[PDB]
């Protein structure tokens, strides 16, 4: 798990391995805290998502 | 429109109108400067008619 | 249980009361942070003082 790259790799880095594994990226995620009422817990975990840019500044949610 | 100026100046409205929402939805750099300066009692309490 | 009364009452027949009980699913979590140069040179083999 303490990998000196970005992927985790065998052995726990003891080698270098594979220097880009298989061109392996991994993903990068986003949280963003919505008013609970605004989404319904019912949808899928497959759904595609769309962030309204609110025109307010500093707002938190 | 005058009619409605000259209500809301003699009433009092429209103070304190720089934040609406709680202040824990705001990130920060909200200063708030127009409200209010200092309490010396505590939260305001709102009573209604 | 019951009871026998002398009473014309109607009897209530032997009862058996049925309740169930579920679970709550509770969970946790924590972030850290870990500076690149310390993971890699965790991994190098020290050389000079």
């Amino acid at each position: 798990l303490l990998a000196p790259g970005e992927v985790a790799v065998a052995g726990g880095g003891s080698g270098g391995g594979s220097f880009s594994w298989s061109g392996w990226r991994p993903p990068v995620f986003g949280d963003f805290l919505i008013h609970a009422s605004s989404f319904n817990n019912a949808e899928a975990t497959g759904t595609p998502l769309f962030q309204f840019k609110q025109s307010d500044p500093f707002s938190g949610v | 429109q005058q009619v409605n100026d000259y209500i809301k100046a003699k009433v009092g409205a429209q103070r304190n109108g720089t934040l609406l929402r709680d202040p824990r939805t705001y990130l920060a750099g909200m200063t708030n400067v127009n409200g209010a300066p200092g309490l010396c009692h505590g939260q305001q309490a709102t009573c209604e008619i | 249980p019951t009871i026998a009364h002398g009473d014309g009452r109607r009897p209530s027949k032997q009862r058996t009361f049925i309740v169930v009980k579920n679970c709550h699913k509770h969970h946790i979590s924590t972030e850290m942070e870990l500076s690149m140069l310390d993971l890699e040179i965790l991994h190098s083999i020290p050389e000079t003082p």
